[PDB]
């Protein structure tokens, strides 16, 4: 039943569900960050000993510690239920990405981005989308506490713990360093992720040369060969002349760590990988919260037994970019402004 | 334009190399300069750019300015004599509305100072039929001024524009279809040498070309190059434009063939801003289905 | 008057205003939490049913 | 990159009359040709593969110039669909040995873009409303901009950018999108009453 | 020659930068809502140009100072003809600030 699988359908739909799920995570990171914008019950003096309490024991769910909870127990529900059930909307759109990913492995799914342009891109920008959520929840520091209390105050008004606690609260813990949890969780995803991470050698290392080549290649110019500026501008991988460098990154960087067992196998995965390393110091999660790449991939691979030569890489990588990446893009905006007048000018002429 | 330019023009556009390039970056500025200096010998050396072509470009520029200048000041005139004109003619400025008065109850009420100033209605009130008439075509002039709603500037560049008909402004027909690129058939191109020229920096005690000419000179070759819509072009393809962004590029200064680069691209540079603050005025005054191409057809049909 | 009116045209310049708000200001819309749908797309192109 | 977008906006028909002719008189021809050429796949892939040459041969320049709305986001989604299908283990008709046909449909589905997803390429390639959540960075760009004569220029793309600020914006968060609304506005305004104050400054000097 | 700079140069030049960028669009739309970028510019003028006559008066009544009415106009006709230049640069008209300011 390899045609009523609905991949098309699926991808699309849970792309677009974890963009607004970014964008309300992003939301409850950003109030919860600020003191001012904060939930009262965070802040409140008289609060603080019922909260220790709730994050100490979670996710157990079970006095007069709880002494000031008791009498504000509608208003925390009142007030934490959109908190609350936006964590429980992150934990649905999870399970519906693990059920995904695992009928693409099941299907033994062929992907190549000069080739399947759309599957391909759909399959990666999920996988990220879903790394980049897990991460982001897990930099909201106050989550336990605001979980936890909405609960507690569920139990103490309708009896028992709400339907989806226990499995929220599993998924809180289960994550709390993610990439960790994920790169174990990405072991059966490890064939097809490869496979489709490895079709972009066609494309991000020519995309991602110097302002040196660019002049060499005269790129974007509409005037160096002047006879064919009748000819239509083509090429047989047209949506991958115009796909964002920035995104390719993350794919690469992320989705390599997630089927890290590649980067000790195969070095076209290893070089693509390093590439990616040298070019960014950090990476954008979402918006202006960003990732810094050396630092985190570092604290991951000095876990684990069969890496130790990875660390070399990493740091060889992030001194490059330190280095020399600042200077590798100052000479591509200044290349950009001489190109982009230049093709401005022509086409209003 | 039609007389003594146009001779030189037909003159220089053939002294003018058939093709000219613009040398990639890789070549250095040095290099580039050196091979405009070569490829523009001829425009350079040639004996009377300065005392007969920019000098008649200059006369042409100064024509224009005239036009303009004396068009503001009229306006300026025109202002004035409408300031006066207001407490005879109705016109009242704005009033000051405290609280709890209105600005329809003030202004009627202030017309009603000023009423018996109004001159119009007094005259057809106490004057004879021959007074009347007299009044009513006096406020007539008196009212409808240039400065209330109409230009000349714009009128005067359309016209200029007519006299461009020969066709060695625009040249033939381009290769690609599209436009010409490396040839130098357009007068822009032209201007362009002109332009290596003028920027040439000359000796300390040397009287340079905005010492001779001023303004007026960039004025007329640039109201030639817009009027003839090569502005654009020009923007792309000027060979001074293109060592300045080359030697932007690459911070090379040596001294070729006499110019030190350096001093030359400063230069460059003040011509552009001024041909760019010239060309944007020019535009500005001068205030529609496109040309499309043929995607590409099989065999087929 | 009429001898410089051969030299004239029209200057097309107009006044308005800095801002101008739209007719109708758009509505504050409320969130709503509904569940992951898979048959949002079945209507569009060549579309597949449960 | 506002000059390209607004030359995109305001030259749109001259690019989608390109394109449907390309669509119609060309795209139509190869993709004909070798789907032709197929020996061997299901009624549900070939029934997908001839609509889109259907849909293709069916456009005409007439339609441009009547000012129509095209829409093409069922046929971008079929071979997005057929992927799917041509592309798991053992399908009847298996896109790693016609490798050729995805390259060919990729290009043809950009061509569609060109008619009927402007407005959404712009957003895609070139949305900058990043600056929302940068707006210390965007103001002082803005300064730097205005205090240096050669940028002041260009000073009129920090207001163009206001206009970005809506593309950020999610149907699953409308919690944020007024406050997001009153801040392009409110940057807006602030940009075009700097650099009216500023020429106003050297008018009086 | 042209590379000595003087302060009205570097003036005139910043002015007509600005005014290339003011001019450039007649209006934008931002969230539904239509700005006018020379509208800014038309309103400052006139706030700026009443500002500056009434300064050009030199008035201080402790000391019964006044400026010479020939030396303010000399002034204001010098200001006049520097703001009926804006007009080379952007779509404005400067008449009607003169009316509005100087009635
Ligand atoms: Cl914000």
């Amino acid at each position: 039943q390899p045609s009523q699988q609905k991949l098309a359908e699926k991808l699309t739909i849970l792309n677009d569900r974890g963009v607004g799920m970014l964008t309300r995570l992003y939301n409850i990171k950003k109030a919860c960050g600020d003191p001012k914008a904060k939930p009262s019950y965070l802040i409140d003096k008289n609060l603080e000993s019922a909260v220790k309490f709730i994050v100490r024991k979670f996710p157990a769910v079970e006095n007069q510690q709880l002494a000031q909870l008791q009498k504000e127990k509608s208003e925390i529900l009142k007030n934490l239920a959109l908190y609350y059930f936006t964590f429980v909307d992150v934990m649905e759109f999870k399970d519906h990405v693990c059920e995904l990913l695992n009928t693409i492995d099941v299907c033994q799914v062929f992907f190549d981005i000069t080739v399947n342009f759309d599957l391909t891109k759909n399959y990666l920008d999920l996988i990220i989308t879903y790394t980049t959520l897990m991460i982001l929840l897990s930099r909201i520091e106050e989550r336990k506490a605001i979980i936890g209390l909405y609960n507690y105050a569920h139990e103490m008004t309708h009896g028992a713990s709400d339907r989806e606690y226990p499995r929220l609260g599993q998924m809180i813990v289960d994550y709390e360093n993610p990439l960790k949890k994920m790169m174990e969780e990405f072991v059966p995803h490890s064939k097809s992720l490869s496979d489709a991470l490895i079709s972009l050698q066609m494309v991000y290392p020519r995309r991602n040369l110097s302002a040196d080549q660019w002049r060499n290649a005269q790129l974007l110019s509409l005037i160096s060969a002047p006879s064919t500026m009748l000819n239509p501008a083509q090429s047989d991988t047209m949506p991958c002349e115009y796909l964002s460098l920035d995104a390719m990154e993350k794919w690469i960087i992320f989705g390599f760590i997630l089927c890290h067992g590649i980067l000790n196998t195969d070095a076209t995965a290893l070089n693509l990988w390093k590439l990616a390393l040298q070019s960014s110091s950090c990476l954008s999660l979402f918006r202006d919260e960003v990732f810094h790449i050396h630092k985190a991939a570092e604290d991951l691979f000095v876990n684990i037994r069969g890496y130790n030569k990875r660390i070399n890489d990493i740091r060889e990588c992030k001194e490059a970019a330190v280095s020399h990446a600042g200077s590798m893009h100052r000479e591509r905006r200044k290349f950009l402004r001489s190109a982009l007048k230049e093709l401005a000018t022509v086409l209003s002429d | 334009l039609q007389g003594t330019i146009l001779q030189y023009v037909k003159t220089l556009m053939e002294v003018m190399p058939k093709i000219c390039r613009l040398p990639r970056h890789e070549y250095g500025s040095p290099g580039i300069l050196e091979f405009f200096h070569h490829q523009l010998k001829d425009i350079v050396e040639y004996a009377e750019l300065k005392t007969v072509c920019f000098q008649n470009l200059r006369e042409v520029g100064n024509a224009i300015l005239f036009c303009l200048l004396i068009e503001q000041s009229l306006s300026l005139e025109e202002v004035c004599d409408l300031l006066h004109a207001a407490p005879f003619q109705n016109i009242l400025p704005r009033v000051h509305v405290k609280e709890g008065e209105r600005l329809d109850a003030k202004m009627k009420r202030l017309e009603s100072k000023y009423a018996p100033l109004h001159l119009v209605p007094l005259i057809e009130r106490l004057g004879t039929p021959q007074q009347i008439a007299i009044a009513r075509e006096g406020d007539l002039l008196t009212k409808e001024r240039l400065c209330c709603g109409l230009s000349m500037f714009e009128v005067i560049l359309t016209r200029i524009r007519s006299f461009l008909d020969d066709p060695i402004w625009r040249g033939p027909l381009p290769s690609n279809g599209v436009m010409h690129v490396d040839e130098c058939v357009e007068f822009h191109r032209l201007w362009s040498a002109m332009q290596f020229v003028y920027c040439i920096p000359v000796g300390t005690h040397e009287f340079t070309v905005e010492q001779c000419f001023g303004d007026g000179l960039h004025w007329a070759g640039c109201m030639i190059i817009v009027l003839l819509g090569q502005q654009r072009r020009f923007a792309v393809l000027d060979f001074c434009y293109h060592l300045l962004k080359v030697q932007k590029h690459d911070g090379k200064d040596e001294i070729i063939k006499n110019v030190p680069l350096k001093k030359m691209v400063e230069r460059i540079r003040k011509f552009q801003i001024l041909n760019d603050e010239i060309i944007t005025i020019l535009d500005k005054y001068l205030k529609e289905h496109v040309r499309c191409f043929q995607p590409p057809i099989h065999q087929s049909l | 008057r009429r001898e410089i009116g051969i030299l004239t045209t029209n200057k097309n310049t107009s006044r308005t205003h800095k801002i101008i708000a739209p007719a109708n200001l758009e509505r504050p819309v409320r969130y709503i939490r509904k569940p992951i749908d898979y048959t949002i797309l079945d209507d569009i192109g060549h579309g597949v049913k449960v | 990159m506002e000059e390209l977008r607004a030359h995109v906006r305001k030259y749109g028909p001259v690019m989608q009359r390109y394109y449907v002719q390309y669509l119609s008189g060309f795209d139509a021809v190869v993709l004909n040709e070798l789907v032709q050429n197929l020996s061997v796949c299901p009624e549900d892939e070939s029934i997908i593969m001839s609509s889109f040459v259907n849909t293709m041969t069916s456009l005409s320049v007439k339609q441009v110039e009547d000012g129509e709305v095209f829409d093409f986001r069922g046929m971008r989604l079929d071979w997005f669909r057929l992927q799917a299908y041509t592309s798991v283990s053992k399908a009847s008709l298996g896109l790693a040995d016609h490798r050729e046909l995805g390259k060919m449909m990729n290009t043809i589905i950009f061509h569609t873009k060109m008619v009927d997803s402007l407005v959404e390429m712009l957003v895609e390639t070139s949305d900058l409303s990043i600056f929302c959540f940068y707006s210390r960075a965007f103001e002082k760009m803005f300064q730097q901009c205005l205090e240096l004569p050669s940028q002041s220029r260009y000073s009129i793309a920090f207001p163009l950018l206001c206009t970005h600020f809506m593309s950020c914006t999610h149907e699953l968060c409308p919690e944020e999108r007024h406050h997001i609304g009153d801040r392009s506005l409110s940057l807006c305004n602030m940009f075009l009453d700097e650099m009216a104050k500023q020429a106003r400054n050297l008018i009086t000097d | 020659n042209r590379l000595v700079v003087t302060n009205l140069d570097k003036l005139h030049t910043a002015l007509s930068e600005l005014c290339f960028s003011i001019n450039y669009v007649p209006n934008m739309v931002v969230w539904e809502h239509t700005f006018t970028p020379r509208e800014y510019l038309t309103s400052h003028l006139e706030i700026r140009f009443t500002k500056s006559i009434v300064g050009m008066t030199m008035y201080n009544q402790a000391t019964q100072e006044i400026a010479k009415p020939s030396e303010l106009l000399t002034s204001v006709r010098a200001y006049m003809t520097v703001l009926q230049s804006i007009e080379n640069y952007v779509q404005i008209d400067i008449t009607r600030v003169f009316n509005n300011v100087l009635l």
